[PDB]
Parts: structure tokens; C-alpha cells; sequence
């Protein structure tokens, strides 16, 4: 639903940005997620919660 | 010198949980995309089911620290309810107050 | 009769009558409006037996507009505008009457979001596979267009040959009337009858034999959305309905011999908010590259001189029965609940 | 409630302010000099000064809010307004020089005329004698009576009888009945005194 | 411009209003820069901004902007 | 495209190609053989036109810009 300038103009702006750049289906953006943030049972609320 | 035996189970799936995060999340990441083929995550799909049953963080509970009791708990301090009154109507947490409004 | 005027010919009507009731007859009605006329505004004529019509600067300024028409040039647009029930639709109803007593054909759609909105038989066409067919929105208005211009529809002749079916055609010569009679008998060619009416009326104006007035009130929808859906539950838009597709064209300045006067409506719109009535804001881009070049007339909430003859002539028909009513101090009520708006001050007087 | 006791109804009359002093009595003139110094509850959002306010349609239009809907209560109201003021110009118009002057347009006192048709007199109360019921006649109170003809007017406009019909159709219909002394409230009355009169005898219990 | 007006405020439940009531007027009122009976189409809230002016004898006195 | 622009631009509009196509037909209608492009549209008649056209297009529309663009085009028009 996007011009060619547009949908160029908004893969140029991701390159820029440190985004994802090839065409993503939303299952695998889970990918990006999953290294985007720390596993649960690596957080010091998890491994840490008993003294 | 745990509270009992069941805090103790928990803190071996926490020490496990935690030794396995990195392994499972690798692992994890093949299946969790339609990009790779399926003949490759049907084989990762085989890899994290042999893990060990431990290493599985949904097997971890939040339990009080002092009391090991299951439900009832406050995350934010990781006490039971019970436990959390008792220091709360001693002015023992700081800034914690009964609430009137 | 202080609200009043005895002057009941559209074409006299001045500054001087501003603020008056003209009365239109029964006669003119049920010939020239058989569709048209506000909801609320046929209730009042039912419940005092007579039609009577306000005379106010917008209506005179478009009056004066269309007297000094040039037949030759393209034909002007013109859009009436304003906030809710300020009195758009009676202001093109005034102007509309002026060209019925004109011997003006008149091509009139008392709404057009009715076209784009809750369609419960939408056909697919035959005439183009990628439009839809409207047969009861269709039918409906070709028995109201006969009915306005039947001494016209046996004049006028159609200059090509129209195929129904492979059975019947309507050969060239024959009255126009003969194509608003298919579409009304046979309700699967209404909106092909309907394409063919504004085809040929469009086509032949432009030849000289009659002058056109072009009258559709709620022109925002022709270039807005549709609520209408596919079998497979998809959105329809306005282009692929056969009545806008071909609505849409004559509404073109690309003829001459009449002209298009419309108005916009915010009520009974799809995807407006309620305090939208600016043109751009109801027409939106599509809309007003549309009608562009178009000359818009503002209509507003009646001015003290107004709203007085309004209040006579509701107190002239004894609508107001609060005893309250008639004095000063219940017409200041009236004038700050309504703000002077005819819409709300009629249905507060409904009521009183 | 939020209001302490000291705080007082407010009194929204126009004319009760400018009433000359001369006019005043003694008793009068101090009930004024005391409120200035007594507080008093703000008006509420119900009640104007419009010279176009009735208390008993603002009344009957509460009796008929559902779940606090009072946009679609009054809605419903003043469409009935303007359903009984129509049925009756269509009357008038239809009618001879001579019937004329007998029909009525205002619905005001269509509304109110119908109710006072339909206020019961006399009601009953449902007693316990040796472990059973008998019901014993009372004269009702004039809160009562007038609660009764507006509860009877809209239950009946309820009642799943009516199928499909809009409320301001049904309530102008019923109020045009009742104005007539005719219908199923004005028969509700009529049975209600019936009854009562058939129970003189339990008025000593 | 050099007309005078008044200033003051209102509190009803969670809502909170300034009014700006001028000496001279017409009795136009703007609520958020908005005509009243456009800002408030329901008839009882318009009936609560008559009220007050009402109740004075002060209909089509005062320009109001709040 | 058009629909990318984030400014409005009068020039090789759809408002420059209907006043054109309208202008024409007026010319034709007076028989008049004046037909060039840069003549009508170097006019100040379509220069208060395209800058009533732009301040609707760019800015918030108002009562008074729709006044503005009504006053343009009922010269253009000769509509008195
Ligand atoms: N010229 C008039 N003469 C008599 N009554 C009028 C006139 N103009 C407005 N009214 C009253 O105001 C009501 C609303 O008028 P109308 O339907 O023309 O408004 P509108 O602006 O077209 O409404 P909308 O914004 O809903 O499209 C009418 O039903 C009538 O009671
Ligand atoms: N049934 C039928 N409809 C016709 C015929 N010719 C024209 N029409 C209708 O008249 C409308 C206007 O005609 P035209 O300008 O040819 O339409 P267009 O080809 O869709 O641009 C069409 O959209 C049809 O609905 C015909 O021969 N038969
Ligand atoms: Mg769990
Ligand atoms: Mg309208």
C-alpha cells in the first residue's frame, strides 16, 4: 500500500537506522526479539530471586 | 538450609535454567522463523526437546524467599503475603504504609 | 402575516423578501418534489397543511447566479455548505423549484449517501463485469426523475441504439421515456436506464434542446468511502458502483447548457466526524479536485431578523402551544438553546 | 452524602427574589435574612429557571431512565410530546368548526390531564390474618397517587403486548386514551377502586 | 482592546473550567474555541449554560469564552 | 508522485488542468482564437486563483479561505 518512493524511502531510512532491512513476516521477527533482550532465566530476578 | 525441599528443587531449575539460557535461546531462535527449512528445524525441534526437563524456564516458580510459600507472593519484594504483613505492621519496610483513602 | 409574503414565483424573489415564507403549492409538491424535501420538513407540511419556505440570502445569492447563467459557457458548480441544519438541503429546494417553473429538466438526487451505504441487493452488472448494479436504489430514483419531468420525457428522444437484452432494445428516436420505463418495469436494468438517462440529458443540453439543472445533495459521498461489502466481505469503492461512476460525470464542467448546484451534508456521511462541514473537510482531496473550479455558498444560522419570522410562523400555525411561548422571555430560551440554528430550533419547537 | 445538614435546598424561583419588600410579611422577611447566612447545596443538574421547566414530565422522564441513559429518556419524552401535538393538529385539521374548539393541541395538558385520569383515590394493602392474606382498603397519600399514574402509564407502555411499536408511539397513544378516560391505565384505576369498595368491610383490620 | 470582563473557575466531579464572562455582548459563548450548541449537542448541558444567565434576566448581554 | 509531496504545488495540478480545460471552452464559446497556454494562465485573475488553491491545499481551511477561493474563481468564471 506503499509508492516506490515511499517503500524506498522507508528501506533507506531502516538501513540509517540499524532496522531490519530484507522483507520480514512478523513469525520471523521473533528472531530479532529474541536477541534483542536478555533470556528470562538470564535475569537477575530469575537466576538471583532466592538469597 | 533452604526453607524445604521444594524451594530446593527451585533453585536447581534456576541454577540449570540459567546454565542452558544461552544454549535454549540459540536453539529457539532455528525454530522461531519461517526462513531456514523445515528438514533443519524439525532437527532443532528434536535438539531442545533433549535438553534437560530442568532447563526449562516455565518449570520455575516464584516462591517466598523466607517461607517457600507458592501463590500469594509480591514480586517486587519475592515475599508471601503473609510474610510481607508481617513486616509491613512493623514499619520494618520503608516507606510502605497501610492505605486509607 | 408578518412572516409572510404573497409573492410565491421563485424567479421574483429579492432581498427585499429575506426572511419570509413563501408558500409553494400542492400541485408543485408532488411534481417537483417528490424526493428532496428534509424528513423533518415533510412532517411540517403534513402537520400544517402547507408548504412554506424561508426566503434567505443564500438561496437569493444562487437564484441571482443562476438568472445571469451564460448557456454557452461549461457548466458552473455550485456548493451549498455550512454547519449542521443551518438549512443547505431547503436552500437547494428553493433553487431547485426556481428551475422547475423555469422549464428546466431536472436532474435531482435528494441524497446521494444513500448510493454508498446499506445495499442489501448490489448485483454485479452486466453491462461492465467490474461495476455493480444498484436495481432498488435505481428504480427508486427513476420513478421520482419520471415524475418531475414527465412533460419532458416524451420530447426528448434517445440518438442511439440501448440493448437490454438480446430480446429487447430501445432503437434510436425513441422517447427518453421509454428508457425510465424499462428500468422502473424491469428492476435489473435500473441502473443501466439511470446511466442512460444522464447520458443522453448530458449529451443534448449541450445541443440546445432543453436547459439541465443538475441537483445532488450530499455530493461528499460520490468521492468518499463506502460501506457496502463483497461476498468475500472486501470494501467496495465509490468508482466500481454503476450510479457514482456515472453520477460522478455530471458533475464534469465538460457541458454546458445548465448548471450543477449541490450541497454538502455531514448526516447520514460515512468516516466524517460530526462537526465536519468545511468542503475540503467533507469532500476531501478526491472530492474537491472533482468540483474544482466550483463557487461555494455558505449557509448559516438564521440572523435575528429570521429568527423572528421562523418563531411567527410557527406561532402563526399555533405550533407553539407552551403558553410560555410566545412571550419575550421564552424566545430568548429559544434563541440561546438553538443558537439560532433551524434545525434546532425546529425540533425544540416540535416538542413545545 | 457529601452535604453536611447545615447546608440547605437551593430555591430556583425568579419571581420569589423579586417580590417587593412591601409585600413581605414579618415571618417572610426573616426566613430571607436568615438564609443569607445559611449554606446552601448547589442546584442541580436537573433543574432550571427556563420558564419551560415542568417538574412532572422531568419526573415521569426519570421514571422511565434505564441504567442512567438520560439522553435517550428524555429523547423518548419529547418525542412523545411531539407525537401526542401532531396526532392532535391532524385531529383539528380533520374536523368541523364546531369540534374545533373542543380538541386540545397542548400536549402539556394532554400529559397532565392524563395522568390526573389515571391517579388512584383509594388503594390496598396486603395484610396477614391467622396465616393468611386478606388485602385491607387506605386512602393513598397524594405523593402516592401521583407516583401510581406514572408507574402504571410507563409499565404499561412496557408490556411485551405492544410488538415492535416505538415507546412515543405507544406513550402518545396511551396518553391520548387516558386524556379521554379511556384504556388499560384508566381500567387499572377503575379495578382498583373496585376492589377497594369490595373490602370496605376489612377497613377495622 | 479595553473591555472588560471577568475571570473565575468551576469544578464539577473530575471536570474543571475556566470562564472568561465579558461585560458587554451577545451571547455568544465558545467552549474550547468552540460554538456552545456544537460543543454540547445534548439540550441539558446547553440548558445548564443558560442557567445562570437565565436566572438574572441576562440572556444576550454577555460574550463568554471558556 | 503527487500523493508523496508533502506541500501542495499549483503547477501540473488537477486544479491548473480544469481551470485550463475550463478557460478553453469559455474562448470557444466566444469564438475567440486566442487559445494560447502561457496567455491564460499569465493573467492575475489565475495568479489570485493558484495562490487561493494553494492556501486551501497547504493550510488550515477556514470560512475566510473558502471566501477567498470563492471571490477567485467567480472572476475566472464571470460570474457576478
Ligand atoms: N429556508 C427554510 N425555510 C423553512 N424552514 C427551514 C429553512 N431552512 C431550514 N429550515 C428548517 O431547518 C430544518 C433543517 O433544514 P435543512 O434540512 O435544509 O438543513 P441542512 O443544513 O441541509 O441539514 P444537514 O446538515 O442535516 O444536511 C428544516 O427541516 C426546517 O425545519
Ligand atoms: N444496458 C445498456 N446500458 C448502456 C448502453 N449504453 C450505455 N449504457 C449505460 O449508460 C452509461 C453511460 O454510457 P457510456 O458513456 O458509454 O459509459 P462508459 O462506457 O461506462 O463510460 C453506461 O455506464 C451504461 O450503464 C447499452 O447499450 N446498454
Ligand atoms: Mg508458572
Ligand atoms: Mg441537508
Amino acid at each position: 500500500s506503499l509508492s516506490e518512493y515511499a517503500f524506498r524511502m522507508s528501506r533507506l531510512s531502516a538501513r540509517l537506522f540499524g532496522e531490519v532491512t530484507r522483507p520480514t513476516n512478523s513469525k520471523s521477527m521473533k528472531v530479532v526479539k529474541l536477541f534483542s533482550e536478555l533470556p528470562l532465566a538470564k535475569k537477575k530476578e530469575t537466576y538471583d530471586w532466592y538469597p | 538450609h533452604y526453607v524445604d525441599w521444594r524451594m530446593w528443587r527451585d533453585v536447581k531449575r534456576r541454577k540449570m535454567a540459567y546454565e542452558y539460557a544461552d544454549e535454549r535461546l540459540r536453539i529457539n531462535s532455528l525454530r522461531k522463523n519461517t526462513i531456514l527449512p523445515k528438514i533443519l528445524q524439525d532437527v532443532a525441534d528434536e535438539e531442545i526437546a533433549a535438553l534437560p526437563r530442568d532447563s526449562c524456564p516455565v518449570r520455575i516458580r516464584n516462591r517466598c524467599v523466607m517461607t517457600s510459600r507458592p501463590r500469594g507472593v509480591k514480586r517486587r519484594w519475592r515475599l508471601s503475603r503473609i510474610v510481607f504483613r508481617h513486616l509491613a505492621d512493623h514499619g520494618q519496610l520503608s516507606g510502605i504504609q497501610r492505605a486509607t483513602w | 402575516a408578518i412572516s409572510r409574503t404573497n409573492e410565491n414565483d421563485p424567479a421574483k424573489h429579492g432581498d427585499q423578501h429575506e426572511g419570509q415564507h413563501y408558500n409553494i403549492s400542492p400541485q408543485d409538491l408532488e411534481t417537483v418534489f417528490p424526493h428532496g424535501l428534509p424528513p423533518r420538513f415533510v412532517m411540517q407540511v403534513k402537520t400544517f397543511s402547507e408548504a412554506c419556505l424561508m426566503v434567505r440570502k443564500p438561496a437569493l445569492e444562487l437564484l441571482h447566479y443562476l438568472k445571469n447563467t451564460s448557456f454557452a459557457y461549461p457548466a458552473i458548480r455550485y456548493l451549498l455548505y455550512g454547519e449542521k441544519g443551518t438549512g443547505k438541503t431547503l436552500s437547494l429546494c428553493h433553487v431547485i423549484h426556481f428551475c422547475a417553473k423555469q422549464d428546466w429538466l431536472i436532474l435531482h438526487i435528494p441524497d446521494a449517501h444513500l448510493w454508498v451505504k446499506n445495499c442489501r441487493d448490489l448485483l454485479q452488472s452486466s453491462y461492465n463485469k467490474q461495476r455493480f448494479d444498484q436495481p432498488l436504489e435505481a428504480s427508486t430514483w427513476l420513478k421520482n426523475f419520471k415524475t418531475t419531468n414527465e412533460r419532458f420525457l416524451n420530447q426528448i428522444k434517445v440518438q442511439e441504439k440501448y440493448v437490454w437484452n438480446k430480446r429487447e432494445s430501445t432503437e434510436k428516436g425513441s422517447p427518453l421515456g421509454e428508457v425510465v420505463e424499462q428500468g422502473i418495469t424491469r428492476v435489473r436494468n435500473a441502473t443501466d436506464a439511470v446511466g442512460i438517462v444522464l447520458k443522453e440529458l448530458k449529451r443534448q443540453s449541450s445541443l440546445g434542446m432543453f436547459h439541465l439543472l443538475v441537483a445532488v445533495d450530499g455530493i461528499n459521498a460520490l468521492w468518499g468511502r463506502t460501506t457496502l461489502k463483497r461476498e468475500d466481505k472486501s470494501p467496495i469503492a465509490p468508482e466500481e458502483l454503476a450510479l457514482v461512476h456515472n453520477l460522478r460525470k455530471m458533475m464534469k464542467n465538460d457541458w454546458h447548457g445548465g448548471a450543477i448546484v449541490s450541497a454538502l451534508s455531514q448526516t447520514g456521511s460515512l468516516f466524517k466526524p460530526r462537526k465536519a462541514y468545511l468542503p475540503q473537510e467533507l469532500l476531501g482531496k478526491e472530492g474537491f479536485d472533482a468540483l474544482d473550479p466550483f463557487i461555494p455558498i455558505l449557509v448559516s444560522n438564521y440572523n435575528p431578523k429570521e429568527f423572528e419570522s421562523c418563531i411567527q410562523y410557527y406561532l402563526e400555525n399555533n405550533w407553539l402551544q407552551h403558553e410560555k411561548a410566545p412571550t419575550e422571555e421564552g424566545k430568548k430560551e429559544l434563541l440561546f438553546l438553538s443558537n439560532a440554528n433551524p434545525s434546532l430550533l425546529e425540533r425544540h419547537c416540535a416538542y413545545l | 452524602s457529601r452535604y453536611s445538614p447545615e447546608f440547605k435546598d437551593p430555591l430556583i424561583d425568579k419571581e420569589y427574589y423579586r417580590k417587593p419588600v412591601e409585600e413581605l410579611t414579618e415571618e417572610e422577611k426573616y426566613v430571607r435574612e436568615l438564609k443569607k447566612t445559611q449554606l446552601i447545596k448547589a442546584a442541580p443538574a436537573g433543574k432550571t429557571s427556563s420558564v419551560f421547566e415542568d417538574p412532572v414530565i422531568s419526573k415521569f422522564t426519570n421514571m422511565m431512565m434505564i441504567g442512567g441513559n438520560k439522553v435517550l429518556a428524555r429523547s423518548l419524552m419529547i418525542q412523545t410530546l411531539e407525537a401526542v401535538k401532531r396526532k392532535q393538529f391532524e385531529k383539528y385539521h380533520a374536523a368541523s368548526a364546531e369540534e374545533q374548539a373542543t380538541i386540545e393541541r397542548n400536549p402539556y395538558t394532554i400529559f397532565h390531564q392524563a395522568l390526573k385520569n389515571c391517579e388512584p383515590m383509594i388503594g390496598l394493602v396486603p395484610i396477614l390474618k391467622g396465616g393468611r392474606f386478606y388485602q385491607v382498603p387506605v386512602p393513598l397519600p397524594d405523593r402516592r397517587r401521583r407516583f401510581l399514574a406514572m408507574k402504571w402509564m410507563i409499565t404499561e407502555c412496557r408490556d411485551k403486548k405492544h410488538q415492535r411499536t416505538l415507546m412515543p408511539e405507544k406513550l402518545s397513544h396511551k396518553l391520548l386514551e387516558a386524556f379521554h378516560n379511556q384504556g388499560p391505565v384508566i381500567k387499572r384505576k377503575h379495578d382498583l377502586h373496585k376492589m377497594a369498595e369490595a373490602n370496605r368491610a376489612l377497613a377495622h383490620y | 482592546q479595553g473591555m472588560a470582563f471577568s475571570k473565575s473557575e468551576g469544578k464539577r466531579k473530575t471536570a474543571k473550567a475556566e470562564a472568561i464572562v465579558y461585560k458587554h455582548g451577545s451571547g455568544r459563548i465558545k467552549v474550547n474555541g468552540i460554538d456552545y450548541q456544537l460543543y454540547f449537542p445534548i439540550t441539558q448541558d446547553r440548558e445548564q449554560l443558560m442557567f445562570p444567565f437565565h436566572f438574572v434576566d441576562r440572556l444576550g448581554k454577555h460574550d463568554v469564552t471558556c | 508522485t503527487e500523493a508523496d509531496m508533502e506541500e501542495y504545488i499549483w503547477e501540473n495540478s488537477s486544479s491548473e488542468r480544469n481551470i485550463l480545460e475550463t478557460l478553453l471552452q469559455m474562448k470557444a464559446a466566444e469564438k475567440n482564437m486566442e487559445i494560447n497556454k502561457e496567455e491564460l494562465l499569465g493573467t492575475k485573475e489565475i495568479e489570485e486563483y493558484k495562490k487561493s488553491v494553494v492556501s486551501l491545499k497547504n493550510e488550515e481551511e477556514n470560512e475566510n479561505s473558502i471566501s477567498q477561493y470563492k471571490e477567485s474563481v467567480k472572476r475566472l468564471l464571470n460570474v457576478t
